[PDB]
């Protein structure tokens, strides 16, 4: 959870 | 003067003793005999009764009931009977009280409260729903999507025979066959560029459950900082579902105010720097119901919170991932830097 997250 | 024993108590044997309350304020009590003093104490205010009357009645020493009372006080175990008093929130009145709060207040801020949801797919399905049947008086839906046959895994209001149709305009028609008493409006928007975010309106809270650019966030971000616009942000990253963090002007840190997530989706060197983008562009997430499912609900529960101030939300200050393929919840600090080049001072 480094990169940002998708929704 | 009067209390009563909430309806949310529960009592077990257990071990060399026993259990009384269930959820975070479960209490185990090893001693027997102040185990039983608490039950027939606690028996005293199944009917609105004061301090005095259950003492009368209680056939227990004042010094043990003086503790027992304490005890069950502590917990919210019983609580002032002004706050038991149909109802469609009902259960939802059962969960305020266990945290010493009074049912009617929290449901006044939240029929009070305006919420944006900016994203109608995965996350904006069921956060909106959630807030929807709590009792959120005003909701804002801005999406610019239409419903596909494979988004039905995931976006719970929607139906096969939506197949085509807006995603705002079936959210707000399942929205109101739930709860016919609230207000839901829609905006047909795509934000592409950073200057449209000027288009969406000023609330208690942004919902931020859109995904594209992967810098949307940090628009959002800056432009809330900016705005004086409290948000929360949630979804996954593939199996690992994602909310917070939770921006309060002035109180909580930004997206940006620690350094702890990616933000150069790219190389120093160009022929590297293109090779990634295509294949960032081509990026689709591992999606799976049920990360998307828990990600959307504790966000829900963090809106309820913050409008309802009851307890205090979770993400504050905190970007929380729950993994779904081991068992394991961590925190990313996101707390105020006064050094922030967003936010700071
Ligand atoms: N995470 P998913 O299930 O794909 O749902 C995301 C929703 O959010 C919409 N969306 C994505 N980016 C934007 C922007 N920049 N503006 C408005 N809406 C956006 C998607 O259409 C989807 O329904
Ligand atoms: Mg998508
Ligand atoms: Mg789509
Ligand atoms: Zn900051």
């Amino acid at each position: 959870m480094r990169t940002g997250n998708a929704d | 003067m009067d209390y009563i024993l909430g309806r949310y108590v529960k009592i077990a044997r257990y071990g060399s003793g026993g259990l009384v309350g269930g959820g975070g304020k479960e209490q185990y009590v090893e001693n027997l005999v102040l185990w039983e003093n608490i039950i027939k104490t606690a028996y005293c205010f199944i009917t609105p009764s004061s301090y005095t009357a259950a003492l009368e009645t209680a056939n227990i020493p004042e010094k043990d009931f003086s503790n027992c009372f304490r005890f069950l006080k502590e917990n919210f175990f019983i609580i002032p009977s002004e706050y038991n008093n149909n109802n469609r929130y009902s259960r939802n009145f059962l969960h305020y009280q266990s945290y010493g709060a009074n049912p009617v207040l929290v449901q006044d801020k939240l029929k009070n409260a305006k919420v944006v949801i900016l994203g109608c797919g995965g996350i904006g399905n069921h956060v909106s729903v959630i807030l929807a049947t709590s009792g959120i008086g005003e909701i804002i839906l801005i999406d610019n999507d239409q419903i596909e046959n494979t988004n039905l895994t995931r976006q719970v209001l929607f139906s096969e025979d939506d197949v085509g149709k807006n995603k705002t305009e079936v959210i707000k028609r399942e929205l109101l066959k739930r709860n016919s008493e609230i207000s839901v409006s829609e905006i047909a928007l795509n934000i592409n560029d950073y200057t449209d975010l000027h288009k969406v309106p000023e609330a208690d809270i942004w919902v931020v459950s859109a995904d594209h650019p992967f810098n949307l966030i940090n628009w959002v971000n800056k432009y809330c900082v900016r705005a004086n616009q409290p948000y929360i942000n949630a979804g996954y990253v593939n199996d690992i579902a994602v909310f917070g963090p939770l921006y309060v002007p002035g109180k909580t840190g930004c997206y940006e105010c620690q350094k702890v997530v990616a933000d150069l989706y790219g190389a120093e060197k160009e022929n590297i720097d293109h090779k990634i983008k295509l294949i960032n562009s081509r990026f689709k997430p591992a999606t799976f119901a049920p990360v998307n499912n828990v990600a959307a609900a504790l966000c829900a529960a963090d809106v309820i919170k913050f409008i309802g101030k009851y307890s205090e939300p979770l993400s504050l200050n905190k970007r929380i991932g729950i993994w779904s393929d081991e068992i394991k919840i961590h925190s990313q600090n996101m707390g105020r830097s006064p050094v922030c080049s967003v936010c700071g001072n």
